[PDB]
């Protein structure tokens, strides 16, 4: 039940990291009418995430959880 | 609990329900478009369409008389001739000619040509002829002139190849728009052509081209009567006999004719008299050819 | 449904072909399972 | 982080400020107006739009197909704006290039083309008093000859009141459509610059086509911008498909363009002496009589080519006697296939 | 320059008045006004609460008619209504329950006369009918942005506060824009009277009638729901045959996710109106 | 610090990535998107203006889509059989911006530059020819159209940022080596090929930077890129015919340590026929190989046999 | 047979249920149906749209 207000947040995205930049500030590859730069969340480190992979982004909140793979 | 529904389809490709609602409708239920719309209730509310001297008589009189005297339509039990067809040989100028006293009429002008309806995709045609019915049929009375219909209305044998019979299906679908509806009191269809060659005879019928007017070759009296027009108003010397001039105009149409009159307004200036001479009409005639 | 045929004179070397194709496709489509008792049509000519 | 730093001192009121000027539809442009206060209007979204003019816009400022701010909430205009691609400003023709003086060779048709650009323009009281029209325009087809030289000759002999001409690279080009609100914005720089004449150079360069070609005749033919102004395709190739049938009207006047002489070279000489500084020993006349039939635009690849072989020579002033073997070489040289 | 703890007594009439103004909350933007009395700085109570006619413009100023709101609040003070407006109501559906500009420059021109001026916000459209919690919106000073934004004592109810707490309007737009915790209240009336009625709208008329129903209808209906009750219990005993071999080779870790257990546990619960409902056919016969 | 870690709030989480389209001296630029969303806001801090180039990729927000920033994205005397056509080139495209005495009295500047072209290409040779220009000149060279062909299609866009960056580096000559646009989506190349002709031409600009335009065959050029693309000078290349084989073959064996035991004839025309390319590639592989026997000296079976791999290379697949 | 699968004109597919007043007569499939945007009930349905020779 404190889970059914994500089940109210509409889903999530499935996000696409192309590309990391070294202000701290990420640009992720998203469906068209996207491309949506963010910070990634505080208790998710920066380095460990590789560009030219799928990763799980919110739809709200912009946040990534992890990496997605005859003898 | 009767029965009565509408389709809607919106303009960002979205498609609704909704049954036949508003106020008192007199000229809608009509498939048209531009009618009003809320924000989400999406009823109907207001619908809205989308989109000279020799001759005064005949137009005039057929395009007013089926909307002033309908009292004596009423009284008689006659209805007008529609179609009018101004052919003959060429030399005349029924087509600047024709469009200026279309112009004349004071009412609205709506331009129609051979190619304009013909397009390079199929279907088109019907579309825009339901288009010039809508401005037409749908808009205030206007006036719609058409040229060069015999070029167009060649009945073939071999039926394997010839655009003119696709031509004859736009063509004869406005026939069917015209002799499949009998109320045809609104805006007319005026045609004319250059030839004699192919004249379609299917066109026998008051709705259908009907008021046949044959106009000669532009003998002295026709020539002066549309060069008398094409120069009722400009700056003619008394020394213009109109005879040799108005004879060497041979199979030259009302715009090759136009453009030796402005031949004759090209060397007028250089010959320093202000005002157009005798043999500068023939001037010009011997300059285009 | 109720057609009237006309001007078909110029319609009727491969100009036959057509004309049997058509045609046979209105027998196929006219002596068969179809609903004689509503459709209906009129064809006419001039020579 | 420099020019940043006075504007972010600066951004203090730009919280106070950004309640206004929020308004952005994606600017979308009208159809028409049938009446006045309810007006039709079409997004990019294709989704038509329909509603009332504002308070803060008078109706008298509403141009047909005009792309002005509107509001997304109250959904009404609140205040318009003026408008750049590169043929806004590569359009407009400046420094007068080739005048008059290369008049030789066809000297009937360039008069013929003179007097109806020059003298309608100069003199409008007489050929309106004198007859129906000023004459319209010729049409210059055929061979190139001396091309990109007469259209020169028209902008040098202007009446200071320079004329706006338009390459035909910018009609065929990608994304189809822009022709039509190209040829209408500068048919309302025509309107600005109070009736200014319209050229378009080079029509030789199918709907995406047959829209441009019809609409354009469906615009110069047509009387909405204006039907005095300008009618000349000088081109290469006329592409005669609609004006094959559209020609009988207010189009006349079918004449080539030019044609290569003997002695019509030395004016062309008598132009090419304006550039760099030739030794005036050397007679044009024995420059233009060992080249025969050259056009215009084959003694310009010589006094190109030469150049280009002048400049490498690695000299001071330019003479014959030096780059001799590029004059002889060019003519000859390209005289084989052209 | 002072502020304190206030708190916004809901009861169920606002609240019914909000679930049929739901009901009726059609996406055009719609207009209701709320009212109450002032008996002390940090508490407010709402009594009356009705709703207004839609309109074209929708919520702003302009639709606001002051001859009809006076009009209608004067008729409800020749009743027995003594009781003076509170705030405004409306619904923002789809966008989400934010304020737009028009909102808040509205909600400016209304809290001149209130300094409370309670705005609250229904959603039921796209709201799950599981929880119907309802937030009350509130207005900040401008000029109380050098000192502290919200400076209200009893910090304790922030943790029933923090139940809407979706990550993009609440800090997504926190900035001049907070809220204010909501409770409720309810006597012994509402407590017996809608109890009772909501017992009563759960049982029969006489509260006699459906048991024979359904006491007769073992015999008839419910002996297909028998019959295929055991066509379920017989469909899982077909693998429960096959559960002992890997339960007698593996007995290390769980792999399926079914139970097996409570599934028939409910249907001996299903199957136990049998033996519940045989008393009351003895108690029919009987007398 | 505050003032600038406090616009946190318009680059936080609402923020999205367009495409600007042009920029208005009223101080609100257009920006578009995949269905073309106009937005005209005031500008704020952290923006150019200048250098930005209008009509490129800019940062936009879910908000009111106010800009908070933007977001960027062997020498001439060496080889020898064309030492005449190498001071052509060299005459030819030095002419500009360098010894000025002799090219701002005569006032030709005709800013087209040559094109060059070879039956070997590969680039070796070209960039033998276009090598004249390092001397003293920024390095500039867009090698062919690869980038455009391997990106999306996003037009002749990149075209004006190599000419915008071409334009900040004015003393530069844009050299362009393996025009594989024709010759090997194939839509585009077409206009993409008419507005790199159209903007080549000097439709906006004027004699600031040279283009060499270099491929594998002068026929690969549509007769479109003929008047406006040739009207400076053009070249011509003949065959090595083991002259200019013999010369580059001879500036390989100037550094390396190998007597004239090696037979010459065979290598250069061992496959079919070969300027520098797999010759320079045995070369390297020859040093390397004859550096795994631990001695400099080239051996005549270590020699073919590497080269056996270059020649079984090309054949097998 | 109470609760079946729409298709929506826009292009995403949604599954409704049976209203009180409505019969399985015009709930067979093949038939165009209308639905409400709220509960997506059912109001009604949606119907889509021997010879003579006289010479
Ligand atoms: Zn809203």
């Amino acid at each position: 039940r404190e889970e059914l207000q994500l089940l109210q947040e509409q889903g999530s995205y499935v996000g696409e990291v192309v590309r990391a930049m070294d202000k701290k500030k990420v640009l992720v590859k998203v469906h068209p009418e996207g491309k949506f730069v963010v910070d990634v969340d505080k208790n998710i480190d920066i380095n460990d995430v590789t560009p030219n992979c799928r990763v799980a982004l919110r739809n709200d909140s912009y946040t990534l959880h992890k990496i997605l793979p005859l003898d | 609990r009767k029965g009565k529904c509408a389709v809607i389809k919106t303009s960002t490709r979205q498609t609704y329900f909704l049954p036949v609602i508003g106020l008192v409708d007199a000229e809608k239920l009509k498939p048209g478009d531009l009618v009003g719309v809320n924000k989400d209730s999406y009823l109907i509310l207001e619908t809205l369409p989308t989109e000279l001297d020799k001759q005064i008589q005949e137009l005039v009189e057929a395009i007013v008389l089926p909307m002033n005297h309908k009292e004596k339509f009423e009284n008689l039990g006659i209805q007008p001739p529609k179609g009018v067809l101004m052919y003959g040989p060429p030399g005349t100028g029924k087509t600047l000619l024709a469009r200026a006293c279309a112009a004349q009429t004071k009412a609205t002008f709506l331009k129609l040509a051979g190619p304009q309806l013909v397009q390079m995709f199929i279907g088109d045609g019907a579309k825009l002829v339901r288009d010039a019915f809508a401005l037409a049929k749908e808009k205030a009375p206007s006036i719609i002139f058409i040229d060069e219909l015999d070029a167009i209305g060649t009945k073939r044998f071999d039926s394997e190849k010839a655009g003119d019979r696709e031509v004859q299906r736009t063509m004869l679908e406005l026939l069917n728009q015209l002799d499949g509806f009998q109320p045809n009191t609104q805006v007319k269809v005026i045609a004319a052509t250059n030839r004699v060659d192919i004249l379609d005879p299917a066109l026998l019928r008051s709705g259908r081209l009907d008021r046949k007017i044959e106009f000669p070759m532009p003998n002295e009296e026709a020539r002066a009567r549309i060069m008398q027009i094409h120069s009722r108003k400009m700056n003619v010397s008394p020394d213009v006999n109109y005879e040799e001039l108005a004879r060497c105009t041979d199979d030259f149409n009302g715009a090759q004719c136009k453009a030796v009159c402005v031949e004759a307004g090209m060397i007028a200036l250089r010959r320093g008299a202000t005002e157009l001479t005798h043999e500068d009409y023939m001037e010009g005639i011997l300059e285009v050819q | 449904c109720i057609i009237f045929m006309d001007e078909i004179d110029a319609i009727g070397t491969s100009a036959d072909r057509e004309i049997q194709r058509t045609l046979m496709e209105l027998l196929n489509q006219m002596d068969g399972f179809d609903t004689l008792h509503r459709v209906k049509m009129i064809m006419a000519t001039n020579r | 982080a420099p020019p940043a730093l006075w504007d972010l001192a600066a951004d203090k009121q730009t919280l106070q400020s950004e309640q206004p000027l929020q308004v952005a539809r994606c600017t979308k442009i009208i159809n028409a107006d049938s009446e006045d206060p309810k007006y039709i209007i079409n997004v990019k979204q294709f989704a038509k739009f329909v509603v009332d003019l504002s308070d803060q816009v008078a109706p008298t400022d509403i141009e047909e197909g005009m792309r002005v701010g509107v509001d997304r909430n109250k959904y009404q205009i609140h205040i318009p704006l003026p408008p750049d691609p590169t043929v806004t400003m590569m359009q407009v023709e400046e420094k007068p290039d080739v005048t008059y003086s290369d008049v030789g060779g066809c000297k009937e048709q360039i008069e013929k083309l003179r007097e109806v650009v020059e003298t309608p323009l100069l003199h409008p009281e007489r050929f309106v008093n004198l007859g129906i029209e000023p004459p319209k325009g010729v049409l210059l087809f055929g061979p190139p000859g001396t091309g990109k030289t007469l259209c020169a000759r028209a902008v040098a002999n202007r009446t200071d009141a320079c004329f706006i001409r338009v390459i035909g690279s910018e009609l065929v080009q990608k994304y189809v459509g822009e022709g039509a609100r190209m040829v209408r914005e500068l048919f309302e720089m025509a309107r600005t610059k109070k009736a200014c004449l319209i050229f378009f150079d080079e029509i030789d360069a199918d709907n995406e086509v047959q829209r441009t070609m019809l609409e354009l005749i469906n615009q110069l033919d047509g009387f909405d911008p204006r039907g005095n102004i300008k009618v000349l395709m000088a081109t290469n190739r006329p592409d005669t498909l609609d004006p094959a049938l559209m020609r009988p009207g207010r189009l006349d006047r079918k004449i080539e363009f030019s044609l290569p002489d003997l002695e019509g070279r030395t004016h062309i000489f008598k132009i090419h002496a304006r550039s760099m500084s030739v030794e005036r020993d050397i007679r044009f006349e024995l420059l233009a009589r060992l080249c025969p039939n050259s056009t215009g635009a084959e003694i310009r690849s010589v006094c190109t080519e030469a150049g280009m072989f002048a400049i490498r020579a690695r000299r001071k002033i330019a003479t014959e006697k030096d780059f001799l073997e590029a004059v002889n070489k060019v003519i000859k040289s390209y005289a084989k296939f052209s | 320059a002072v502020d304190t703890a206030e708190q916004v007594y809901i009861s169920s009439l606002a609240l019914l008045k909000m679930l049929k103004h739901g009901r009726a909350g059609v996406p055009m933007e719609v207009m209701g006004l709320m009212l109450g009395e002032f008996v002390d700085d940090y508490t407010v109570r709402v009594i009356d609460v009705f709703a207004m006619p839609q309109s074209g413009t929708g919520v702003s100023v302009e639709a606001v008619d002051p001859v009809f709101q006076a009009k209608m609040l004067d008729m409800l003070k020749q009743t027995g209504r003594p009781e003076m407006v509170v705030g405004w109501y409306h619904s923002h559906p789809g966008f989400g329950c934010w304020l737009s500009g028009v909102d808040i420059n509205t909600q400016q021109s209304f809290e001149a006369l209130s300094e409370r001026a309670v705005a609250v916000v229904v959603d039921p459209i796209q709201s799950v009918k599981g929880k119907v919690v309802i937030d009350a919106f509130r207005l900040i000073n401008a000029n109380m942005m050098v000192l502290g934004h919200e400076p209200r004592q009893t910090t304790s109810n922030l943790g029933h506060l923090n139940k809407p707490s979706i990550q993009a309007l609440i800090h997504g737009l926190n900035r001049h824009y907070y809220s204010i915790t909501i409770n409720y209240r309810k006597n012994e009336l509402e407590q017996k009277m809608l109890l009772n009625l909501h017992k009563k709208s759960w049982m029969e008329g006489l509260t006699l009638q459906d048991y024979s129903e359904h006491c007769k209808h073992n015999e008839s209906v419910v002996k297909e729901m028998l019959e295929l009750a055991k066509n379920y219990n017989k469909a899982v005993e077909e693998e429960d045959k096959m559960t002992p071999e890997q339960l007698a080779i593996k007995n290390v870790g769980k792999q399926d996710p079914k139970r097996h257990l409570e599934e028939h546990v409910d249907v001996l619960m299903t199957s136990n109106i049998v033996q519940c409902l045989a008393a009351m056919l003895d108690t029919v016969v009987f007398k | 610090e505050e003032e600038r870690s406090k616009v946190d709030d318009l680059r936080g989480t609402p923020m999205s990535v367009g495409t600007l389209e042009e920029i208005i001296d009223d101080n609100h630029a257009i920006v578009s998107t995949s269905v073309g969303s106009e937005h005209y806001v005031s500008i704020l801090s952290f923006v150019d203006k200048d250098l930005l180039e209008p009509g490129c990729s800019v940062l936009l927000n879910h908000k009111v889509h106010a800009v908070i920033g933007v977001l960027m994205d062997e020498t001439y005397a060496d080889i020898g059989g064309l030492d005449n056509q190498i001071q052509e080139i060299k005459e030819s495209v030095e002419l500009p911006l360098t010894h000025p005495e002799y090219y701002e009295e005569m006032g030709i500047k005709p800013p087209k530059g040559v094109i060059l072209y070879g039956p070997p290409g590969t680039g070796k040779t070209l960039l033998a020819k276009a090598v004249a220009n390092q001397t003293s000149a920024t390095f500039l060279r867009v090698v062919g159209s690869e980038l455009i062909q391997k990106y999306l299609g996003d037009g002749p866009k990149l075209v004006r940022e190599l000419f915008r960056v071409a334009e900040e580096h004015a003393p530069s000559i844009v050299f362009i080596d393996e025009i594989d646009a024709i010759g090997t989506g194939e839509r585009e190349i077409q206009r993409t090929m008419l507005e790199l002709l159209n903007q080549l031409d000097g439709f906006d600009s004027r004699g600031d930077v040279k283009v060499i335009m270099a491929t594998n065959r002068i026929e690969t050029l549509d007769p479109a890129l003929i008047r406006p693309g040739r009207i400076d000078r053009k070249i011509e290349f003949p065959l090595p015919d083991e002259k200019t084989k013999k010369r580059i073959f001879q500036i390989h064996t100037s550094r390396m340590t190998l007597a004239d035991d090696v037979t010459l004839d065979d290598l250069i025309m061992a496959k079919d026929d070969l300027s520098g390319a797999d010759i320079k590639a045995i070369c390297t592989e020859a040093g390397l190989m004859a550096l795994r026997e631990r001695r400099m000296k080239v051996t005549n079976e270590d020699f073919k046999k590497s080269k056996e791999n270059v020649l079984y290379k090309k054949q097998e697949g | 047979e109470e609760k079946f699968i729409v298709k929506a004109t826009n292009g995403p597919r949604y599954v409704v249920g049976c209203r009180r007043q409505l019969d399985k007569s015009k709930l067979k499939p093949g038939t165009r149906v209308a639905l409400d945007m709220t509960t997506l009930t059912i109001m009604r349905y949606l119907p889509r749209e021997k010879g003579c020779l006289l010479y």
